[PDB]
RNA sequence: CCCGGCGAGGGGAGUGAAAAAGAACCUGAAACCGUGUACGUACAAGCAGUGGGAGCACGCUUAGGCGUGUGACUGCGUACC
RNA sequence: GUGAAGAGGGAAACAACCCAGACCGCCAGCUAAGGUCCCAAAGUCAUGGUUAAGUGGGAAACGAUGUGGGAAGGCCCAGAC
RNA sequence: UGUAACGGGGCUAAACCAUGCACCGAAGCUGCGGCAGCGACGCUUAUGCGUUGUUGGGUAGGGGAGCGUUCUGUAAGCCUG
RNA sequence: UGCUGAAAGCAUCUAAGCACGAAACUUGCCCCGAGAUGAGUUCUCCCUGACCCUUUAAGGGUCCUGAAGGAACGUUGAAGA
């Protein structure tokens, strides 16, 4: 008699193949978040706690389309304000999956809050049909 | 059977539930009416034609039976936030259901 | 959550949920669609048909 | 009667209705504490929450939506005068 | 314009400053300005242009064979670039 | 003294403007209970029950009302080993 | 710093395209590193006898000539908080 969703751990994880690399990527990069809490899998628990994993398949082509992508610094000064400084700009910088130009989710659940925990669960290898290093059982 | 009413329980649309609505402005613990206020009720929703809708009304209806709503429930807040200081104030008002579906 | 199973599927076929509703509420018969559509969920393969009651006009 | 340090305290006995009346004598809670039934749990923010509830030590029901609290998820918010 | 002994949804988080606006409840409807792909909870809508610069949350005294729309005009195939 | 002017992240149109249009949507007026004041009604009348109108944030002031650790009394009166 | 060569038969590294380039940003340079629990692994090496309780994938619980082994084992020390 109630009809919220709890837990629910996790039911619905969606085991698709992101041919969306590069191609048409800055349309859905921004909607990882949605698909990973939405979009098809709304129908469950659509804001708490849930699961997900899409099956990755190339880092470094970002597409991202504009002035951006050559002067845009990635910044963390992990340490005491770091000091000395860093600048390698958004294609120079994709040229690693490295924390924060390959994720996604770091500028999308952006606190910490709902993603926690379930942090590498997307593999976050990079390789193709030369390296899988994804699920075994078949995929979408 | 479905209760096509709506009035501040329109949850209520399921053939049991069983499921709030108000307590009325008047006598409201006798048991019952006896008489059927409605006879639109569904007609898709118990046929091998689904629909989640109400075009039809088949030859069921809905006793007057507002029950006994009478041992008063939780309810009550009160008031601080500034000098807001209140204690009492809280003027009573409840929900309840049917007596008993017997269709 | 509710109104996921009246997009979820449909929006493939076409059918998103706000455009289609300035379809749906021309009918003044229907306008209660905000929860109780809510039988989409498990009723699916006779859900399924209910698109095709005014198709050739509603579309 | 018994035990230790020819000691302290106890464990039964017993005058006693009573030793939660025992000679650090008031039929008796307040600042703080020792061991346990269960927790959340050695990636921590934000008056330590009431929610919204998943199942947990446990106690009911020929099933019947609960009688229990640390409070995974996170929502709200800055309680003063 | 009711300001704190008014508490916070306005306009940036300038508790006063536009002004009528909160008693008290709901697993019940939704009004305005903000928006409305998003962390965010509804159309990748239909019908019409402009822009092809990252323009958009940095202007003033000027400049300038990058182009855009409009209407009057100047030279012109007895030959105007 | 960490890039720190939408909160982010800069979206080549998702956009900017113009024409359409459906959901989101404080407390905001609605479902529907409950009802302290000041009035108006059906009538009652020691006076009140409901209808109907204005409308219900309340430290400076006047109005107007609730209960107690027990003292001084209701009271060899009813209550208790 | 010029290459072919145009915008605008001119002139010309630039406008399409080319090529090098310095504390600089990048880099298996110096120096610790998932204590970066995103918690991945290589290599070399090591343990395989019999059973019990039922609220069962949850377990919880036994009983194997005792195996090679380990901190205490007697001085200390090179670090000795």
């Amino acid at each position: 008699m109630k009809t919220f969703t709890a837990k629910p751990e996790t039911v619905k994880r969606d085991w698709y193949v992101v041919d969306a690399t590069g191609k048409t990527l800055g349309r859905l990069a921004t909607e990882l978040a949605r698909r990973l809490r939405g979009k098809h899998k709304a129908e469950y628990t659509p804001h708490v706690d849930t699961g997900d994993y899409i099956i990755v398949l190339n880092a470094d082509k970002v597409a991202v389309t504009g002035n951006k992508r050559t002067d845009k610094v990635y910044y963390h000064h992990t340490g005491h304000i770091g000091g000395i400084k860093q600048a390698t700009f958004e294609e120079m910088i994709a040229r690693r999956p490295e924390r924060v130009i390959e994720i996604a989710v770091k500028g999308m659940l952006p606190k910490g809050p709902l993603g926690r925990a379930m942090f590498r669960k997307l593999k976050v290898y990079a390789g193709n049909e030369h390296n899988h290093a994804a699920q075994q059982p078949q995929v979408l | 059977m479905y209760a096509v009413f709506q009035s501040g329980g329109k949850q209520h649309r399921v053939s049991e539930g069983q499921t709030v609505r108000l307590e009325k402005l008047d006598i409201a613990t006798g048991e019952t009416v006896e008489f059927a206020e409605v006879l639109m009720i569904a007609n898709g929703e118990e046929v091998k034609i689904g629909v989640p809708f109400v075009d039809g009304g088949v030859i069921k209806a809905e006793v007057v039976a507002h029950g006994r709503g009478e041992k008063v429930k939780i309810v009550k807040f009160r008031r601080r936030k500034h000098y807001r200081k209140q204690q009492g104030h809280r003027q009573w008002f409840t929900d309840v259901k049917i007596t008993g579906i017997s269709a | 959550l509710w109104i996921a199973r009246i997009n979820a599927a449909a929006r493939q076929n076409g059918i998103s949920y706000s455009k289609f509703i300035n379809g749906l509420k021309k009918a003044s018969v229907e306008i209660d669609r905000k929860i109780l559509a809510d039988i989409a969920v498990f009723d699916k393969v006779a859900f399924t048909a209910l698109v095709e009651k005014a198709k050739a006009a509603l579309a």
